[PDB]
């Protein structure tokens, strides 16, 4: 049963998730394109620190544990806000309220179709799943808090963050689903699916480096291989 | 360390 | 609850699961460590294609989805084989009840260090679940059912199909952990990082091309990129 | 098709 501080905790989640962006438009059509994805990019970022922070015992890991685990889930935590973002009518992702794309404005953006059809495939299938933001704050707080993450130090104590944001899914969920108990697996097992969707990403940031497209700085930061 | 390899994302966590 | 029907599927899946091979011995050597692995991970596959016939449901899919299944869950389901090996002491993994290897050893029979480490990683933290042949044989059924396996056809039957494995450990963990709700979770999650050290494999066998060190006719067929 | 370039794993599962 939903205990009364695995209730506050969720609530505390959902409340803490609820600019000049080079606009939408040759060359500079071509660079203005990318860097108005770029610029999203970077603002959901920004977005994901934020909410990290509000995270119960994200800021007591060290520092150096922070990035370790937000520069690895930043990808499959903004893979999880476009998939929220479908529109399964138009087949199209709305960034920022305004700002619609679908698959052809993707590859208009300097994405390759490699990259393009799995982002549209899992944001077909969460949309079908049909989470809510309760949901939706919970699995990307099990996402961030990943302890098998490359260089993470307290496996231990990130571990046993995930488990509290776990156990508060599963009681979460059988109150939103009292009559389906494989809605709680079926979320989790979307996170095995975002760990090839970050791969089939390190492949595109790979094919960035060889036609020399340059990720602004803090994406550079996070992903490139130096 | 992934800090000092990671300046822009150490100054969000940070401000 | 465990019903009758996944009690009797469990079963016969546990009793599904219960040789010339180059011996392990300058490049000559290295040669036939390296063959040695190569003839084991066959051995592996050829086990792998038996096991994933006695699955209810999977020779009813289309050959051609068999066949997309097993390409891409092959490697999932050798490094849970292998996880299921591990010796903790000596931190090794025996094969096939004798060939007892370590970290050194699989250094010598050509892996990079890059592959070696993720695999001792996970055998080590699969390890502390300390899971059964019910739960191990549940966990191989539900990765081998994976509706997000690039070319599936059938997804929605996959998928349903992965249901029934999933709902069926969660009812036998519930038996098997009465007193620990996490148990169930936990273990789906381990799919979680199989999905990245399946990523790591690919590495390998990229670099396995590089260094011009071909594979046996059905690892090349599986694996290599054609 | 998958099946035409896996013969071994083809012919596996038919045996
Ligand atoms: C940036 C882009 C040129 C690229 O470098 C890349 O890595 N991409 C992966 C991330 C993807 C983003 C696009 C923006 N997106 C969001 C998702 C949600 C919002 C939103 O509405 N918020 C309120 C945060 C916003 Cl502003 C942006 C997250 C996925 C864009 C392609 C490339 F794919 F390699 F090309
Ligand atoms: C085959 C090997 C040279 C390699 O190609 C590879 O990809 N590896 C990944 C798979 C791994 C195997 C090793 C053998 N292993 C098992 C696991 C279990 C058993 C067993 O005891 N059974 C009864 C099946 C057996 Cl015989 C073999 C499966 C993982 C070996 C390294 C390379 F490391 F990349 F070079």
């Amino acid at each position: 049963q939903l205990s009364p501080e695995q209730l506050g905790m969720i609530e505390k989640l959902v409340a803490a998730q609820q600019l000049r962006v080079t606009p939408w438009p040759s060359r500079e059509a071509r660079q203005q394109r990318f860097a108005h994805f770029t610029e999203l990019a970077i603002v959901s970022v920004q977005e994901i620190v934020d909410f990290a922070k509000q995270l119960p015992g994200f800021l007591q890991l060290s520092r150096e544990d922070q990035i370790a685990l937000l520069k690895t889930s930043a990808i499959e935590v903004m893979l999880l806000e476009t998939s929220r973002r479908y529109n399964p009518g138009s087949e199209s992702i709305t960034f920022l309220k305004d700002f619609s794309y679908n698959r052809e404005d993707f590859a208009k953006a300097g994405l390759q179709v490699e990259f393009i059809n799995p982002i549209f495939e899992f944001s077909r299938a969460m949309n079908e799943l049909q989470l809510n933001d309760a949901e939706f704050a919970l699995l990307i707080a099990i996402s961030i808090f990943s302890a098998d993450r490359p260089n993470v130090q307290d496996q231990l104590q990130v571990e046993r963050l995930q488990h509290t944001y776990v156990e508060a899914l599963h009681a979460y969920v059988s109150i939103h689903h009292p009559h389906d108990r494989l809605m709680f697996p079926r979320m989790l097992m979307k996170l095995v699916s975002l760990r090839t969707l970050s791969s089939v990403h390190s492949e595109q940031v790979f094919a960035l480096r060889l036609q020399d497209k340059k990720l602004p700085p803090l994406l550079s930061e996070i992903w490139d291989v130096h | 360390s992934l800090t000092e390899r990671h300046k822009i994302l150490h100054r969000l966590l940070q401000e």
